[PDB]
Order: structure tokens, then C-alpha cells, then sequence
């Protein structure tokens, strides 16, 4: 269940939920599975952001177990080409695709608080997809395409060679978020501003 | 009992490929050919096929064991011999292929799937590439094609009456 | 989830939510499968806008695993008799039926952002269709006529011969923005205004 | 979700809403699922407000379909011909089975289909199986075939072809190309894209 | 199964529902199981809370039996980074993750109902992962890691030594409201306020 | 379909249903199987009561077949801890858990119906529960405790000794609202109003 | 689907749809099965009736084929328990648990159309319940006396002895509306206008 | 059809011919014991065409093996994969053979976790005991490196039988 | 087939191949008594390739086992876990045999708990006498201390077939 | 085959009770009972019983059929003789009621259910009082122990192991 809250100022009261509110401050909330409706879903909060100002941030939340890769690219695209600059933040997890995304924040602007942890892994094919040998060959060399685009979009964001990102996606490898750090995918570890 | 039919056909040196070729099957008709060299290895054994085909490892079970053998396999197409079954069907002694005059041939090239990591994926498509490389030249040596028709056929689906395989080396003769 | 979000004015406060934001400005979302219920969907936003406005573009943006045939059709007939000019924009995927519609966008409108992917292949059937031969003889035969009606089309807005489509479509071809510009199905690929 | 709402302005008022109320409000009713019998239910409610709103104006109606049941034809059906106002049929992509028939009822002259609409015609079908004994089979047996021979006689009036030729047609399936939908008599102009 | 009731002021009338009243006064609700939607949904609760005014404080009431780790994580990170203090509240149960939250509440400020109960153990996995060793040798690093900083966050907060909850969690640990209250989970059990 | 109504005054007109109107004037309806939903929506409106309000008392009207524990004890501990008297009302039936909320009413405000019965049983579990031995013997710990957390609430609430509740709840135990009333778990059996 | 529609007057326009126009003349209706939710609805309704105004009749529009036992004395008890009188009506049929309702209301004002159908049967049990013997045998003898609690509460409103109502619905027994008024289930057949 | 195996089974010929559980594995160990009770002398033939299978009842096949008086041919027929591999590599040496078109797959162990962190802690260190033994194993038998074992066996390697027998898996190739 | 385990009981050979059930542990049991019968005093040979199972149907077998005119001989082949590790060091001492790669799992007892508070009172007093019980006697067959038996058995202990040896499931390791 | 092993028993006069008694193995079991007193009225029966309980119709076939035949019954309580199997061991001849040394006796009472209308339930619930009283005074005469005593053991499960039972009176001697 979600609660509904209300603000008021001398113009009027409005009724809103924590969702819209953190929206009304430019925030977006990237903490299902990456599927083709979520990336439709983001691309139209990522491109009406950019619209209703485009000289303020946009910040990505980031919950995420990862998502499908062409859903990927087009997050990753309508990131890279929206005017403002994006914040990603990386609360609890990032994997696979998600982890893709975290890194292509804007320099300066990646940051996951302290016990996140970040995954990273080449594509997989958790399904069978069956065809004539001739169909699979095929497949087969574009799963390998989107592999390596995978790792040289990694490769421009975190620093690394591609070559490493490659050694280091063959099995899954899990950084928490100061190993994230070091490695590039993040710029800061946000510190507890709390008094206690 | 209907493999009672089967048990006494056996001592007449005559087996039946008749199913979907697994290693269930494979494996039994493997056996029965090492049985029918025991016994005599002077006297032909006949393969009847009745088949749409299979799994190429369970096909290559029985491929080796038919050439490995001391006596020749004649090999007879009744109804359809298709895709392995039309492999197993050319692998017959040379001379001793035969079609019934209905029967007919299918020849494509290799099914499978694409499952796992993008790295397991690649492995699986390298098998794809050799396999059917593989695949082509053995049904070019057996009906003696060009390896260059054989790809070009077998891209989709050919099929043939009794008579255009036997103009395409599928087969040896036509039975009356 | 999907928030929505208010707007404010002179005039009054006004709450919509994403798809509405881009739907005021004339933009169309086609980013699921195109089956028989979007496809009405989308018919009915493409003369919903002509009937706004028939002298101002529509835009439709694209991240679509394709769809029916006849489900094309009427999406593609409609594009092309509204009066309003079609920019299409390939965001993710445009692939089977979505992209040719991709292709049928306006001359010079036609775009895709730099790391999308076109597939090109021809009319499948995933089920099957049994009945007496002379109704698959019939059923057959619009088979046909459906995958060269595709390859036909897809031409008109390529520029390349049928017969050229028909072969590259043998197999699936898949490609890459900038491909995908130099085989015409878009003209120009994006690049970040950031 | 998939479908988003606009808002329309004028100086009596702000109006929001979606794009098949803007079509009902332009008298266009869309016929684009499998009539069932709730679908035909909603459409013949559709097309009587419609005819009390105005019986002077005509009705569109976009047709894109696969068909459906019998008797849920045959009510639309006499509801496009009851109503006073005319009807402007518009086939968009398919009109089949029984939607064929219905993109053929609208008022002469104002049938009309896109340029790359097929249109198919078939005799009823029935994918279930029904049981009984022979007694009951044989009555509703012919009841099918009554079904069959008023397809065929409600078609062709509205074609002007003869029924001795429409069941021929329909023995086995026929699909129409927008064009040869205009020649059988199902459809009186095929719309040019006005780009 | 949820009424809605109706409020009055001189300024005007307004209809909220019970979880929204208790929004509007800074209470969270914590009482489903911890899943990736339920985790967000909480973020999205405290940061709000914490931008309407992060110098009044937020109560988390939990009745949980726990749920996913790096959903506990997420909403752990988050109670700690608010500049607003939480104080956390057991009714009827926490159990697992939500146990650790209950300990994370800032210090002073943990309470439970008497009847209330707390149930400590170790992350468990009740599907089965599969695959190659290397695979799941990876994975149980990482659940590894997961069961210590499941047990030094909770010996920070009860101020045990780590070594010890470690021994504890071992098999399932029930306290009761009081037992949570020496062991360092709470620090105090409400009285009810009852006249009668 | 439950209809809705609309109620009028020189203020204005208010459209609710009829459990928006029976929560006005503070009457709280248990009338499913206590779950947790169930539970965290009953002690939400439980606590919103006390907040409009708390020198007025609250009703509960009764008619389920009881529930889970945890959730029992949650509801229970809330409304003994609410400065509110409580009303319990029994139409129909008050089994397993629900009947000893309709005990833990505040003194002469619990009540039933004439053709209520009363339903008494010590806790089952339906389910079967798994796992080495070692477990079971924790989770058969706790089973116990909570067999013995009922006998001494109910207790409490009736003025019988434990050991009386623990063989009446040996096998179940059906009480008619008289009997009810006679074994201290009611304070009185509503009489018909009607001037027919 | 369901038409909603629009009452007009002079102080403002209200819509409302068929069953809250309904509840707005006093008349719950009963036409599902009674389960725990249906029961809790109408106690809500019959209760909010009450505080509207005490004095006016409630009527209970009923077709319904029955439902649970504690459902029924629940529903039971409170309508007994309002101070307004209940006026019974039976459209199509009221069986079972149904047709106590029907004879509970207030004497007088129980009625029937004609062609309504009235059923009573003593208590089944479509489930089955599996237990040790001394757990069925309490579960055994709490089924016998609702029995025979349904067997005297309709021997209260029929005017029939207790020991008939057992005879009769040993076996389902099925009355037509004028059969339902002779046994004293309903008053009047309501004659068509 | 067991016709055939019966009779094949008095002239000392056997088969691995599906999936290695533990029905297969048991069948399987009693045939050797009864064959090596009726000769003690005379090999033994073990054909394979199989995928794999449980480690643990490939373990009862392989200890069987390898105690018998007698000696173990084993062939790889059509496809010997993983514990298929396994059994036929541990054939009595000079003694392995290859089909000429069959394949040999070689890769390392597959399994699941499941249960509480300190149960899947124990899971886990038996992976590495059993994965460090399978591969001294295979290295024993191959002659090749312990070190190139687990590297080729990180993720499936295809041999065809004239591969298989430079790697060692085999020592000769029937024709 | 089926005739190749009738083959090996001729010799007094029998098999624990699956899952200790009711179904196996009488048809075991019934196996026992007959070849006592035959023979008093030539030995029975238990080949134990088995995940576990029942205790009640466990005890049988063990009760047989023991009662039994001849020894049993114990042989565990690959794995030998729960009641298979029980029942292969239940074997008659001197002759409880390992194959070298065989494994032996030893851990506590698995179940349910479920009905009214007061049944699964009684559940959970038979789960702590049986469990003594069980330790009490995998001390006695391995001679470890009670202590060692329960603290080693809490989670699952897996011993290779020479780690076994050493602790006291087996007496010997065939070559 | 198992069946081979039960039938080479069968000739030494022993049967089993392997499995839950359901009518089926009451059925096989009553014949294998009426076919050895047949044989030889004179010799025992052994009936070994790991068995976990059942349908007391179908265990009511087995005891008076043990207590008709010419021939004594020995029982034997291997691993579990529970319920049914509980009664069935301890209605053996008396001083040939066996116990193995690790195996269990569970009593209790009858389970059951009911349904139907409230006059059927009645029916079923006087069955069920009668069927109850039965058990308990035939398991009183078995064990020796006071109808009291039955009835409150029985109230819920009552486990014992071989020496508790022979306390109790289920079984004559422990083996050894
Ligand atoms: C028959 O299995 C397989 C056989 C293989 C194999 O065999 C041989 C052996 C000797 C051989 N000598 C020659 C000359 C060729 C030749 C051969 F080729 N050689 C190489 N690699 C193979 C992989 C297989 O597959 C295994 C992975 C798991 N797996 C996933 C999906 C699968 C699948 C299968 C069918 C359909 C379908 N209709 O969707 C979909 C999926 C099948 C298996
Ligand atoms: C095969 O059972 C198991 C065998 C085990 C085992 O054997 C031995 C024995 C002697 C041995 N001597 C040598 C030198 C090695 C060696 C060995 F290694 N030694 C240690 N521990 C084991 C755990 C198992 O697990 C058993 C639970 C039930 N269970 C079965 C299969 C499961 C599963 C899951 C996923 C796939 C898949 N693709 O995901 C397949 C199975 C999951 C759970
Ligand atoms: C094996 O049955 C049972 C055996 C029992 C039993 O036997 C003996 C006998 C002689 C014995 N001498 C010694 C030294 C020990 C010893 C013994 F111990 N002595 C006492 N009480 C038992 C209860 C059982 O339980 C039966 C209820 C029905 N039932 C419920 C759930 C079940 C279940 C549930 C979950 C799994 C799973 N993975 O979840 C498997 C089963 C199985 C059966
Ligand atoms: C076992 O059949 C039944 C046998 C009965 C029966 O036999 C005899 C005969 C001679 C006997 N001499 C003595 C001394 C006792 C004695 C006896 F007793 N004598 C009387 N009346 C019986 C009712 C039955 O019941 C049948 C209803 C349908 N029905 C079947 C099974 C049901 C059920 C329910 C729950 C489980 C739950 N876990 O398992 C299993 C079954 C529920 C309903």
C-alpha cells in the first residue's frame, strides 16, 4: 500500500504521492526489471524532464536487478542525448544492465550509498531459441555483438580497457560501492548525513 | 507381441529404423548390428527406414557402427527417410540402397538451439559451423553431389519422389 | 509505477502524465508489440491528430518487436493518407513490420538514435494451420502475397528493387543506425545535444 | 498506459478526452475486435445514440476485423439498416468472415477501404463441436445451413452479385485486395493517400 | 475492506484514509514482506518525509516477516542517511531483515508492544541457484559476505560482539519484547496507557 | 455491489458508503480472516481512532474465524494500549484468535448477539513445516510458548486460571453468547430493540 | 454493465446508479450468496439504515440461493435487532439459509411474486472435514444443534411446530409462492399492478 | 530389446547408453561383478554414447571399473560427454577408442545451492574438493596438465574423435 | 535386467541402490531372510550406493542386519548418505569396505512438524529420542564419542572414503 | 523381480505387511493366509509388519482372518508397526508377538471424516463412537492394559519402543 500526502502554499493545496513528488524534483525511479514497458516508462520521464527544463539535473535512482539489452540502449541512448545533466544513485543494487546505466551517469554525478552492491555480468540467454542452423549463426553473432557493445560502453564510462571488462564480466562480479568506485562505475560514496 | 515379429525378422538379419532416431533407439540398433557381425559377418544385413529423423549424435552412433562392420548394411526407404533417416539411408553399402517406388527423401540442413551466456553461446555456434560443414561433406561423398548443391539444397527443405533421389545419389536403385 | 506531474499557467493548473505530455505534442508511442488492439490504438491517435491539426508533424517514436501483418497495413495506410507529415524514431528496435513502418515515415524524417537496431525479415508463422490441402493451398498462397506486398513496400521507401528486399530478407538481417541509414530506411542518426 | 488523454480549449470551456471519444463525438464508431456478444451489444447501443444525437448526419464506421458469431452479425447488421441516419463503412487493414458482410451493408456509395485492406470471405464455421443425439443434430444442423444461405443472400444484395454465385465464392475462402473488394460489389471506392 | 473518513478545519474539509493520517504524521508502515516493490516503496516514504521536514522525526511501525537482503540494505542505507531521526516500533512481529531494521532506528527511539516478538537468523536461499561451480562458488562468496554484514550491522546496533550474533543466528533466535530489549534490538517495551 | 448514500447538513453534502459511515462514528468492522493485511489495516484504523479522538470509545464488531498469531497479538497489544475504551460486539462468530479479541474488550463493554457463537481452540498449524530436526525443535519451542502466550491472555480477560483455558482448549470449545457470557469471555447478550 | 443516471431538483443534480437509488428507499438487496463478505455488507447496510431513521420500514429484496450458517444468524440477530421493521419480499427464490430470511421478517409484511420459489433443507455440508474421532465428534454434534437452531427459529416465524419443520425438511422441499404462504413462510403473493 | 543386451551381455559387451544416474550406475556395477565372477581374464567392453550425468553414480561405475581382475575397453559411440567422457578416458590404457565421428565433451561440474548461508558455505567447499579431484582425475588419465584441465574445461570443449585422441582422452580410433 | 540383481544374490550380493523406502528396506529385509536361510553361515555382501531415506524403514534393514545368522558385508560404492552412511557402518566390523572415490555423508534427522499445538508437542518429543538414539549408535558403529556424533552431524558432514576410515564408518579401502 | 523374492518367502510361511493397509494388500493378505493354512493347518504363520496404519474395514479382514485360521499367527514388529499395524501385531497368538530390538509401536485413535447433511453426519458420528469403543476394549485385550488406560494413551499418538512395549503388552519378547 502507498499513501497519499498533501502540500499547500498560498495558491492552493495539492494532492500527491511519493512518487510524483520525488518526479516534481527531477527524480526518477529505475527499481524494476529493465523490460520493454519500463524502458518506454523512462524514456518518456527522462525526455519530459528534459522538456519542462532542460538546464536543471535529472537524477536516476537506481534498484535494479538489470533488464533486456535493446531496453538498455535506449535508456543508455535518451541518457547520453537529452540536453541536462543526470545524477544516477545507486540505493541496494545495480546488475547486469543496471550496472550499465550507473556508470553512464554524468561524470562527477555517479554516486550509491554505502552498502550498495553492484553486479556485473555479460549478456545471458536464460531462454533456448531454436532455429534452422542458418537462424542461430545469426543470432549467435549478434548476442556476441551486443556482448562486446556492452563492454566498450563500460570501457568509455568507467575507465577501463575494454579488454578488462571482458576478463571481468566472463563470470558475474559483484563490487560493493567502494569497490564501484575504484573500479569507475561511481564518482562518490554518499556519506550518512545523519546526526547519530 | 510386436516384437515378436522383430525377434524372429532379427534371425532373418533384417532391422527396422522406424522411430525418430534417439539414443534409445540408436543405442538398441547399434547392439543389434554388433549381434548380426557376431553371428555371421559374411551376410548382408538390411536396414529398413521409416524415419523423420533425429538427433546427429545418436545418428553417428549408428552411422560408424554400419561402416565399422564386417558384413555390408543394404538400407531400404519405405514411406520417408528424412534428414538423418536420409543420411543413414545414402551411408548404405554402395549397390545395396534401395527406395521403395513411394518412398520418399527429405533432405535439410541441422536444427538445434542457442541457450546460456554470451561466451557458452559462442561455443555452441562454433559445433553449428563444423557440424554442418561435416554434415554436407559426408552427404556429398554418399550421393557423390558437389558439396556446393548439397548447402544449396539443404538450406530449405527438398524434397524428392523415389525416383529424383535416385538421380541424385541417394539411393542405388528402385524395388519392384 | 509512473508518475504523473502538474503544470501551471495564467491560465489554470493542469495534471497530465508522460504519455499525455508527449501525446500534446504530437508525439505517438509505439513501443509494445503492434497487435490488432494497438494498432486501432494507433489509427485512432494518428487521426486524432490530423484532426487537430492537419498542417503540423506527427512524431512517432519506436521501440517495437513488430507485429500482425494486417496489423501493418492499417497502421501504414493510415500514416500515409493523413496529410500531416510522419517523422518516426527508432529508439531501441524497430524490427519485422515496425521496421517498415520505420521506412514510411516522411521523406527526410526518418531518424534513429545511435545505438538502435533494425531487423528486416520476412512474414513467419509461430503457430500452425491445419485443414484440407485446398485450404492450405489458399492460406498459402496470401502467405505469399503478404510477404511480397513487404517486400514491395519496403521498397518504395528504400529505394532498393523488390527483388533485392526480398533476398536481403531471406534471413534475417539485422542492423546497425548507421546501416540502417545507408540501406534508406531512416535518413539521419542522432547525435547527443548533451 | 498505451493510450493517452488531450484536452481540447475553447471559450466555453476546457474538455478533456481520449481519442475514441473524439471519434464518437465526430459520429465514427470503431468496429475493431472479435464481435462477440458484449462487442455487438456496445455497438448497437452505439450506433442508436447516435441516431437520436442527429438521424440527419451519417454514421462512420471503421472496420477492422476478424469477425465473430452469427446472430451477433445479423443484429448489427439490422441496426445499420434500421436507423435512419446513413453509414459510411471504412475498412482499415481487414474486414473478415462476418465483418466483410457488414463493410458491405453500409449505404451505397459510402462503402469504402484503404488502398492495402484485404477483405475475406468465408461460409460460417463452428471451431467447438456440439453434441446430442441424431434428433437434435439434425435440427441444429439446419438451422447452420439456414445460417450458410443468409450470409449468402444478405451479401449479395448488397453486391448485386447472384447467391448462386456468392456460395460458390465462399466454399472456400476468398480474399479480396482492397481493389478487388470495389469489383465483387463489397466496397464502392478505395481512398487514394492524400499526402 | 478500508474505510476512508473525513477531517475539518476552518480552512477546509478534507477526506484522507487511515495510512495517509498516518503519513501526515510522519508514520511509515512497514508490514508485508520486504520485496524489491515494497523496498522502494519505503525509500520513497523516508525521502519525502525527510525533504516535508527533516528536523521532526519518522516512525516506522513493523509487523514484518522480513524479505529480500539487498532490499534490506537499500531501506538500511536509507534510515541512515536521513538527516531525520527514525524511531522504529515492533507491533506484533520482526523478523529476518526487518529484525535489523527495528536495531538500526536511531538510539533511543526502538520500541515494541509487549506481545511483540523478534526473530533473528542468517540469510537463507529457499529456491535453488544452479549452474557451473565456478558459478556458484561466486555466489556463495557473496552470500558469505551477506551473512557477516547481516551480523556486524546488528552488532553495531545491539552493541554485541559480532562473533556472537554470528554464534546466535546459527539456527533461529525468538525474543520476546523484553528479551529484544537486553539483548540490544530495542530499547524499550511500551506500557500500555490504558485507564482501564 | 455495495450501494453508496448521501447525508445532508446546512454545511454540505457528503456522499460515503456504509462502512466510511459506521468508522464516523468509530466503529471498526473485523469481519475476514486476520491476516497480515487485515491486521496492519485494523490496528492503523485502531490507532486513527485514537488520534481524532481519545475519551471516546471505539467498537469492534466481530464476525471471523479468526487468524494467524502474529497478528492476533499485534491487534491485541494495540488495543490495550489505546487510551480508548473498547467495544466488542460479536455478530455471528468469534473463532480462534477473533475470540479472545472479543475477551480482551474493556470491561462491560463486551457483548454478542443472541444466535453469536463463540469458537475456542489452542493454535493448529494447517501447513506442514520442514526442515533437520534441530529446527524443528526450535519452531516446536515457540508453537508451545504461543500455545501458553493464549491460555494467559485469555485468562486475564475471563478471571479463569490458565490451566482451566488450557483444557477447555485441549479439543475445541463452542459456546453459545450466553455461554459466552458465563465463561467471562462477554459481558452481556444483546437483546432484540425492536417495537415488533 | 450497469446505467448509471441523473435525478434533478431545485437544491442541486445528483447521479447515482440502480442500487444506491435502491438503498436511498430503504431496500437492501440480498441477491447473491451469503458468505462471510455478503453478511458483513448487509449488517453494515441494515445498521446504517437504522441510524438514518429508526422509524421507517427497511425491505429486503431477496434471490438468493443461500449461504453459510453463521452468515445467516448474523444477519439473522440484527435484522431482529433494529428497531424498523423489516418488510421480506422474494423474487425469484430464497433457499436454504434465504428462506429463514424470508420468514424472518416482520410479521406482516413477508411477502412473495408468484412465480418465486422457496426452498428449505436442513444443513449440508458440500466440503469434508477430516479429524481425529474426538475432533469430529464435536464438530458432529455443533452440526446437529444448528440443525435443529434452524429447525426452531423457523418453527418461531412459520407458526408450524418444530417437530413438522423436521419432517419436511428432512428432504429439500421446494413451495411455490401461494405453497410459502400456507406453511407461513411469506404473508401475501403479491398480485401484479 | 533387452534381448539384445542380454545376448550381447554373454559376450562381454555392455553399454552406457543414456543420461548416468544412479539406476543406470547400479544396473551397471552388478554387470561387471557378474562378468568378472564368470572371467576374470577377458576384457571387458563398456560402449558410451552418453551426455553425462551425476558424479556420484559415475564415481560407483568408475571404482567398479577399476577393480575388476580383468581389463575395461571402452569406445565412445556417436557422443561421450562430461562423466561420459569421464569413463570412457577411464578406460584400461591402451584400451580407450573412438568411434571416428563421435565427440568428446569435457567440462567441469554443474549443481545447485539451496538452504541457509551456512549450509551453502559446506555446498561450496565440496564443489572445490570435487572439482580439484575431477580434474587431478581427467589429468591422470589424459596425460595432460592438471593446469590446462581446468582451463579447457572452464566452459564445454568439443573434441572429434582424431582430437581426442592427440588430448589423450583415447588411445586409438577404430576403423 | 532384473536379472542381473537375481544373478547376484546367487552369490549372496545385494543392492541398496535408491532411496531407503519402505518399499527397498522390506524387499531388503525379505532378501536377508532368505539368504540366511540358504545359508547360515556364508556371508552377505550390501552394496550401498544410496542418498538415504526412511529411518523407520532404515531400522528394519538394520534390525535384519543384525539378527541375522551370517555377517553383512558392507561395501560402499560412490555414495553412502543419511541412512546409507547408518547403514554401511552398521555393517559387521572388520568387513564395512569403502570403494576409493566413494563418499559418506553423515547429518541429522529431517521431518515435519504440523496439526495442534499439543500433536507437535508430541512430534518434537519423538524428534529428540530419536535423534539421541541415532547418535548414540553412529558412536557405537564408529567409535567416536557421542559428543562428536551430534556436533559433527548438525549440518551435513561429508567425508571422502579415506577420512572415513580414520573416523570409523569403515574398516578397510579396496584396491 | 521383488515378487520373486515374497513368493521363495511364502514357501517358508512367511508373509509381510510392507506397506499402509488399504483394502489391496488386506485382500492379497487374507489369501496368502487362507492359502497356508491350506497347505499345512499345523505350522505357523509369521507376519512381519512395517506398517504405518489404514483403513480399519481392510485391517479388520486381516485380524479376524488371523484369528480364524487352524494355524498360530506369529507377528513381528520390524522398524514400525503403527495403528492398524499396531492392533494387527498385537492380535498375533499370544507368546508369538515379536518385537525387532529398534523398532516402533504407535497407537492412537481413529481418524476420520465427515459430510454430508446434517442427519448423514449424525449417522457417520454414532460409527464413530461405536467403531472407537471396539478398538480400544480389543487393544485391552490384547495388551492386558484397562480400557481406562487405552483411552487415555490413545487420545493423542502414544509412541513406544520395543522394551515399552513390552511393558505394555503389544508384544511377548524382544529379539536378539
Ligand atoms: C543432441 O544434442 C547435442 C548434440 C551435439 C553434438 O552431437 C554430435 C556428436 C557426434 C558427431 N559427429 C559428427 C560428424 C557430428 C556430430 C554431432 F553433432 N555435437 C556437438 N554438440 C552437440 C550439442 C547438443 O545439444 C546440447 C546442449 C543442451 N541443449 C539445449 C537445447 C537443445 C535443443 C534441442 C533441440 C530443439 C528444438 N526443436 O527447439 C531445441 C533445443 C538441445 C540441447
Ligand atoms: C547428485 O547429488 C549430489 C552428489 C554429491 C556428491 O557426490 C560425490 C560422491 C563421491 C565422489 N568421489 C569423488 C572423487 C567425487 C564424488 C562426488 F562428487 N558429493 C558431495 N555432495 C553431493 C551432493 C549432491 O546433491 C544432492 C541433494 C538432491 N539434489 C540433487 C540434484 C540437484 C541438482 C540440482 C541442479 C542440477 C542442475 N543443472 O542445476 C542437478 C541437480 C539438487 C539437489
Ligand atoms: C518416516 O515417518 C515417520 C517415522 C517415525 C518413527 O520411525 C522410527 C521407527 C523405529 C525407530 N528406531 C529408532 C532407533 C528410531 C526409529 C524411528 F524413527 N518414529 C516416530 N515417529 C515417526 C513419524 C514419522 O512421520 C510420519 C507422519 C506422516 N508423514 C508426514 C510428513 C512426512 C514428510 C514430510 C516431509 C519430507 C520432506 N522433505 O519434507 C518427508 C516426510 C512424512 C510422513
Ligand atoms: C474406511 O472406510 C469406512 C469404513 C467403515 C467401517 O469399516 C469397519 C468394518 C468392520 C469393523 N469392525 C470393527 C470392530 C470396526 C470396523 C469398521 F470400521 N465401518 C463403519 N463405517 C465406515 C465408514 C468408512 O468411511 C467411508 C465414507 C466415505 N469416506 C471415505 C474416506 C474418508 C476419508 C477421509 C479422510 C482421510 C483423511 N486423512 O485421511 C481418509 C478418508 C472420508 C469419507
Amino acid at each position: 500500500i502507498l499513501p497519499s500526502f498533501i502540500e499547500h502554499s498560498s495558491f492552493g493545496v495539492k494532492e500527491s504521492n511519493p512518487y510524483n513528488k520525488l518526479f516534481e524534483e527531477r527524480i526518477i525511479f529505475l527499481g524494476v526489471q529493465v523490460d520493454d514497458a519500463s524502458a518506454n516508462d523512462i524514456m518518456a520521464q527522462l525526455l519530459v524532464l528534459e522538456s519542462l527544463d532542460p538546464d536543471r539535473d535529472i537524477t536516476m535512482y537506481i534498484n535494479s536487478p538489470g533488464g533486456g539489452f535493446t531496453s538498455l540502449m535506449a535508456i543508455y541512448d535518451t541518457m547520453q542525448y537529452v540536453r541536462a545533466d543526470i545524477q544516477t544513485v545507486c540505493l541496494g543494487q545495480a546488475a547486469s544492465a543496471a550496472a550499465v546505466l550507473l556508470a553512464a551517469g554524468t561524470p562527477g554525478k555517479r554516486m550509491a550509498l554505502p552498502n550498495a552492491r553492484v553486479l556485473i555480468h555479460q549478456p545471458s540467454l536464460s531462454g533456448v531459441i531454436q532455429g534452422q542452423f542458418s537462424d542461430l549463426e545469426i543470432q549467435a553473432a549478434e548476442i556476441e555483438r551486443m556482448r562486446t557493445l556492452m563492454e566498450t560502453t563500460l570501457a568509455r564510462h568507467t575507465g577501463k580497457d575494454a579488454g578488462v571488462i571482458r576478463k571481468d564480466t566472463d563470470r558475474d562480479k559483484i563490487l560493493t560501492a567502494e569497490e564501484a568506485k575504484d573500479y569507475g562505475i561511481i564518482d562518490t560514496v554518499l556519506e550518512y548525513r545523519k546526526l547519530s | 507381441l510386436t516384437d515378436s515379429v522383430y525377434e524372429r525378422l532379427l534371425s532373418e538379419r533384417i532391422i527396422f529404423l522406424g522411430s525418430e532416431v534417439n539414443d534409445e533407439i540408436a543405442n538398441r540398433l547399434c547392439a543389434q548390428i554388433l549381434l548380426l557381425a557376431a553371428e555371421d559377418a559374411s551376410k548382408d544385413i538390411s536396414l529398413y527406414i521409416n524415419s523423420p529423423g533425429g538427433s546427429i549424435s545418436a545418428g553417428m552412433a549408428i552411422y560408424d557402427t554400419m561402416v565399422l562392420a564386417p558384413c555390408d548394411i543394404a538400407t531400404y526407404a519405405m514411406g520417408m527417410a528424412a534428414s538423418m533417416g536420409e543420411f543413414l539411408l545414402a551411408a548404405g553399402t554402395k549397390g545395396k540402397r534401395y527406395a521403395l517406388p513411394h518412398a520418399r527423401i527429405l533432405m535439410h540442413q541441422p536444427l538445434g538451439g542457442v541457450t546460456g551466456s554470451a561466451a557458452d553461446i559462442a561455443i555452441q555456434a562454433e559445433q553449428f559451423a563444423v557440424i554442418k560443414k561435416e554434415m554436407f561433406r559426408l552427404n556429398a561423398e554418399f550421393t557423390g553431389q558437389p558439396i556446393e548443391r548439397i548447402e544449396a539444397d539443404s538450406d530449405r527443405d527438398r524434397w524428392f519422389t523415389a525416383a529424383e533421389a535416385l538421380e541424385y545419389g541417394f539411393v542405388d536403385h528402385i524395388i519392384t
